[PDB]
């Protein structure tokens, strides 16, 4: 529902990956203060979770690059690809 | 720290499972007031936490500034909205001489959310779900590969 | 040619990377001349948020910003440490 | 083609009616064979109208004005009686129904 | 010749179903406005376009295009353009020649 | 007044525990299709009981075509002589039976329409997906495609008497949905 | 598009004119050429020039895959049963009708003609399969039934003595706005999650479904 | 040396304005022969400049207004000949698109789920989407009614 | 590069930090290629693409590049500076009164409910 996802934040059972003291950082910078810590906690979450969708958008489009059916690396193409899928804009590096 | 926890045993797991799945190639082909650079680091560590798919800051690094640089981005598009609707200097915000606000203090937040991203709330929940099971799944499929492999080799 | 970035290899290194042939040389003559333009519009701009930051030694965020401001796409990956080679 | 084998297509159009849309075509196309067999044709058209309506009009109302056009005496008296008692008794309702309902549909001559 | 407003109110009235009634003074002028500077805009670099085409002549197709291309708008009408393209990237030899010497200049040397 | 399914393929499995020298056997057999760059295995085969068979090396044979559990171990004791007599231990042993269809027909097309979306439990149409109306039981495990017609086909019988078994209690519930 | 005036009654709706099935015959070749040129730049990019279904479901990517995987395999839920449930019928063979569109899709055998019509000249070096070519008819048959449903959506949202000559047989549902709302409406941009980039300037991007 | 050894490339700021202000003509020459048989006009150019376009009246412009104003800019960029009636009707359906985008948007802004809109909310998501407008003329004119 | 410095040199700039020739350069490269790729498509265009009709012959002379950059610069590139635009638009704006007030020595705000009040956020 919505009001558990505020009875949950508070306690320990769930604390998000980036800690109290990153988002209170860029809550500051983008000026925002409160004495709460449920809706920091909260933009940590979402945070979490958008870039866990380009991480699965990165594995897939890995893991169709060849022998579909010296470890992983994921590389600029792999990165080209899925930052281009979303709005994030090319990424055309070069040499010389 | 539950989700580190819990983060934290989806990277033990993958390190062991990984390793084992290596050797096995191997013997198959046999025969607080803080700043700027340290909230940087600090997100490059958990980003780099982040990445069990790959490998635990397994790739260039180019990348890995790519990724700080675009959640800092999200993350700062996120207050940058919210702090607009409270703003607002809009009858469709803004406290009623009657203390009527046409839209309390959450739908602001349920709505910035939404503005940006994620749809619903649910889908954190969803997400959360998603990852434990994410972790029992891939244990699973490496476990049986493991057990396969710890019959081939005999 | 007409300006600074030659681009009998510049201009040249660029559309035999995209996979073209046939690139008129006075075309990539006027492509460097836009592009070197380009260069000295963005170098302003960041100047102009280098003199209020009220130093000199222009960093990347200075140029960061200046492609902000120009409704131009930002670009990422760019970190002081780590020196180049 | 010869008469028989289109009297033979009439005879088998006429246990069709007893899809619709290509009925349609073949009643439509069998409008252009006016130009004998057509008095076998328009019988068929007149005893349409006895039976039912809620039936698509599509082929029949095109078919039905010229029923009146081609110039046979016992149909046309029989296919205008039908129209002319499907409305009121009065005039002004009869005055109407020629002008601001039942579209003309020919162009031609006529 | 033939027998002699709702627009921009079918435009909003079919958008939702809870008013959202809007103001005119304020909000409509400002949408008229847009409506005008986009018709402005693309017309423009059509013409354009169109006197590219080497023959001085009417503009048609290349609205399709200039809003297909610019403005993320697609029309599933009347023009059929596309790229037919992949724009591969790799002319004949010396390029990926290149590409192969800075990747021996990584790798090793 | 009996309506009662028919067999029409038992695909069996059964291993002649021993090596097989493929090449050999299919020389002698002759008239068994043998062939390099694919399929591994000599494919035999007899007029009645009129059954293919897909030999291994690895000793095992599965054996297709039979109407009924009989005639499938029947063609399946012919093989191990073929496989015998040109001095092999063919040895008979471990018959499984890997798959029963069946087919019906109850005579009275059916409403599929109100049996699906009243058993959307088990029911099934997607019409890019597949052609017609589906059925999957749970007990026993049995996939039935039901047709207007009033044809069904019973699959995935792993046993005789499981055909049966899904039959007569699906048949109460075409009555039901009997167009008429 | 006869096969997509089929698909179009299939869906759930009646008597398109010809003007919406060229329309929409224009839609779907558009659709697919695209899906093509995507899936043949990336095999060429991993360095094949044969066409195949592994890049083709990951193109989806989406909850798109758990309906393709079953069509392949052949070769929320409580509305779509409750509508279902509700159509139940019979007479003037109801139920028969049903099928005939599930089974006239291009891929049922009509393969030659749907890949010349589409698309063809690319990939002149090589050829794709029939495999491809049946999922390809299940995806214009999703896409077909998905903008009938948007179409009677939006529809649906707007909201004396018989002349004998109105058959009372004959309505006018669908038409060229109505498609083009519903696929305004499809084309949602992304989940708007691939377009949070919200503060900047400057935007393009190709879209499927 | 200078380079653009052309007739000029002129860069300063007013000449770009007022070259860039008034109308042109497209007038032609004839040196053998110019095809075309259709002279060029320019009272084209004037009756285009004098629609009663857009934001003075209260609608979207109905096809004839959007025509008579075309002439005029095809005209008055160099091109000739009638555009052909259908140019009208897809820009008019592009356009209703590009409406029904940016006030979706709005919606999107105001309620989350009886309300009524104003043009804060619309200067909001403005802010928010601003790759939905080209730049210019607008947007200064919108900080300017607030 | 080298030249980079150089070009440097015109500004009166000598003290950068290293990254930037490599970020400017990198831009130039994206910049270029997306214009002179639909430069690319324009050409196509003038030779008259569909599902197989003609062939694909590369000229791509100036025009075509003109095309592909005036597109760009409709939503990019600051431009020259529109005085007129603002001088009339400033007009419009600087035509009505000033308040003509008096707070009497303090400041005035705006009224509650269109001030902040910026307390501790809470729900």
């Amino acid at each position: 529902t919505l009001e558990e996802i505020l009875e949950m934040m508070e306690d320990e059972e769930f604390t998000p990956i980036i800690p109290d003291a990153v988002t209170d950082y860029y809550l500051a910078k983008n000026g925002f203060e409160t004495s709460d810590i449920k809706i920091k906690r909260i933009l940590a979450l979402a945070t979490q979770k958008f870039i866990s969708d380009i991480a699965q958008d990165a594995y897939e489009y890995s893991r169709i690059r060849s022998s579909s059916s010296n470890k992983v690396v994921l590389t600029m193409d792999d990165l080209r690809s899925a930052l281009g899928e979303y709005g994030i804009n090319v990424k055309r590096p070069n040499f010389y | 720290g539950m989700n580190k926890k819990f983060n934290e045993i989806i990277h033990l797991m993958q390190q062991i499972r990984r390793i084992c799945f290596k050797i096995s190639l191997i013997r198959q082909m046999q025969t607080d007031k803080l700043d700027s650079d340290v909230s940087y680091n600090s997100l490059k560590r958990s980003i780099s936490k982040i990445l069990m798919a790959n490998g635990f800051e397994s790739t260039a690094p180019f990348c890995s500034d790519v990724i700080t640089q675009i959640a800092e981005n999200y993350f700062g598009n996120l207050v940058k909205t919210l702090k607009n609707h409270i703003e607002s200097k809009s009858i469709n915000k803004v406290m009623g001489d009657a203390k009527f606000q046409k839209v309390s203090n959450k739908d602001i937040l349920l709505l910035s959310l939404l503005e940006n991203g994620v749809e619903s709330p649910d889908a954190l929940y969803e997400y959360y779900n998603e990852n434990i099971v994410k972790q029992i799944s891939k244990l699973e499929g490496l476990k049986s590969r493991l057990s396969s492999f710890l019959a081939e080799l005999l | 040619s007409h300006t600074l970035w030659s681009p009998s290899d510049t201009v040249k290194d660029a559309a035999e990377s995209l996979g073209i042939f046939n690139l008129n040389e006075e075309a990539a003559k006027n492509l460097a001349m836009d592009i070197e333009y380009r260069i000295h519009e963005i170098l302003d701009q960041a100047s102009k948020f280098m003199r209020h930051g009220k130093r000199r030694t222009l960093h990347t965020s200075d140029i960061d910003r200046a492609l902000k401001v120009l409704n131009l796409e930002p670009l990422y990956g760019y970190d002081v440490s780590r020196p180049l080679v | 083609v010869d008469k028989d084998m289109l009297l033979k297509v009439i005879n088998i159009v006429t246990e069709w009616i007893f899809t619709t849309k290509e009925k349609a075509g073949i009643l439509g196309k069998m409008m252009i064979f006016d130009l004998e067999l057509s008095k076998k044709f328009n019988q068929v058209i007149v005893d349409i109208f006895e039976s039912k309506h809620t039936e698509l009009t599509a082929r029949m109302e095109t078919a039905f004005l010229f029923g009146t056009r081609l110039s046979d005496v016992s149909i046309r008296k029989k296919l205008m009686s039908i129209l002319s008692d499907s409305l009121e008794l009065d005039i002004d309702k009869r005055l109407f129904y020629i002008i601001k309902d039942q579209n003309w549909e020919y162009l031609s001559d006529y | 010749s033939q027998p002699s407003l709702k627009e921009l109110l079918r435009n909003v009235g079919a958008d939702e179903g809870d008013g959202e009634t809007v103001i005119d003074g304020d909000v409509e002028e400002l949408l008229l406005d847009l409506a005008d500077e986009f018709v402005t805009s693309v017309t423009s670099f059509a013409c354009r376009l169109a006197k590219h085409r080497k023959v001085d002549n009417i503009d048609m197709r290349d609205v399709q295009l200039h809003l297909e291309r610019n403005w993320n708008i697609r029309v599933p009408g009347y023009a059929s353009d596309e790229i037919r393209s992949v724009r591969k990237f790799q002319p004949t030899a010396g390029y990926n020649q290149k590409v192969q010497g800075v990747a021996i200049s990584k790798s090793v040397n | 007044s009996g309506i009662v399914p028919t067999l029409q393929n038992i695909v069996a499995t059964v291993t002649l525990g021993c090596r097989l020298d493929l090449k050999t056997v299919a020389l002698h057999a002759r008239n068994a299709e043998y062939n390099p760059k694919r399929f591994a295995a000599v494919i035999m085969r007899i007029r009645e009981p009129k059954t293919t068979a897909l030999i291994f090396a690895s000793g095992k044979m599965v054996v297709t075509g039979a109407k009924s559990e009989d005639d499938s171990k029947l063609a399946s004791r012919k093989y191990a002589r073929i496989i015998q007599k040109i001095g092999f231990a063919a040895k008979f042993t471990d018959f499984k039976i890997q798959n029963i269809v069946g087919s019906c027909d109850v005579k009275f097309p059916i409403r599929l329409e109100g049996l699906a979306f009243s058993h959307g439990t088990f029911s099934s149409y997607e019409p890019e997906l597949f052609p017609g109306l589906i059925y999957r039981m749970v007990k026993p495990k049995i996939v039935l495609l039901i047709f207007v017609s009033g044809k069904i086909v019973l699959t995935g019988a792993k046993q005789r008497e499981e055909i049966y078994q899904a039959f007569e209690a699906i048949y109460p519930v075409l009555s039901e949905f009997r167009k008429m | 598009m006869e096969i997509q005036q089929m698909m179009f009654v299939s869906g759930e709706t009646n008597d398109p004119p010809v003007e919406t099935t060229s329309l929409i015959e224009d839609i779907v070749r558009s659709q697919v050429v695209e899906i093509v040129l995507h899936s043949s730049q990336t095999a060429l990019s991993r360095g094949t020039k044969s066409i195949v279904p592994e890049d083709v479901i990951f193109l989806i990517r989406h909850d798109k895959a758990k309906v393709n995987r079953l069509r392949t395999y052949l070769s929320s839920l409580k509305r779509l049963k409750t509508n279902d449930e509700r159509t139940k019928n019979m007479t003037k063979e109801e139920y028969v009708h049903w099928s005939e569109c599930r089974q006239a899709s291009f891929t049922f055998r009509k393969a030659k003609r749907f890949r010349e019509w589409c698309g063809l000249s690319h990939l002149a070096e090589s050829r794709p399969s029939d495999d491809v070519i049946d999922i390809l008819g299940f995806l214009t048959f999703e896409m077909v039934c998905s903008i009938t449903e948007e179409a009677l959506i939006v529809k649906m949202l707007e909201e004396r003595k018989h002349l004998f000559d109105g058959p009372d047989k004959d309505v006018r549902p669908i038409t060229s706005g109505h498609v083009l709302e519903a696929w305004r409406r499809l084309q949602k941009r992304n989940v708007e999650k691939k377009a949070i980039r919200n503060f900047q300037g400057g935007k393009l991007r190709s879209r499927v479904q | 040396t200078r380079e653009s050894g052309k007739k000029g490339m002129v860069n300063s700021v007013i000449t770009q304005t007022r070259q860039a202000l008034i109308p042109k003509v497209p007038v032609v020459t004839r040196p053998t022969n110019v095809p075309g048989n259709s002279v060029q006009w320019a009272q084209d150019v004037i009756h285009g400049f004098q629609a009663l376009l857009a934001s003075e009246i209260y609608e979207l412009p109905e096809m004839d207004n959007l025509r008579t104003r075309m002439t005029g800019i095809s005209r008055e960029h160099g091109l000739i000949g009638p555009v052909d009636d259908s140019v009208i009707e897809i820009m008019l359906i592009g356009l209703e698109q590009h409406l029904k985008g940016i006030v979706e948007a709005a919606i999107d802004i105001v309620k989350y789920r009886r309300h009524t809109l104003t043009i804060e909310d619309m200067y909001d998501t403005l802010e928010q989407y601003p790759y939905l407008v080209e730049p210019g003329g607008t947007l200064l004119r919108l900080q300017s009614v607030m | 590069v080298r030249l980079l410095h150089l070009i440097f040199a015109t500004q009166n700039i000598y003290s950068y930090q290293d990254h930037v020739p490599l970020q400017l350069m990198d831009f130039a490269y994206r910049y270029t290629t997306g214009t002179l790729q639909d430069a690319t498509i324009y050409s196509d265009h003038a030779h008259a693409s569909n599902a197989g009709n003609a062939g694909t012959n590369a000229q791509l002379t100036t025009e075509d590049i003109r095309l592909a950059i005036a597109a760009r610069t409709n939503y990019q590139f600051k431009p020259v500076p529109p005085k007129e635009l603002l001088l009339e638009l400033a007009a419009e704006r600087n035509k009505k009164p000033l308040p003509a007030v008096i707070p009497t020595w303090g400041i005035r705000l705006p009224p509650e409910k269109y001030c902040l009040t910026g307390k501790d956020w809470v729900l």
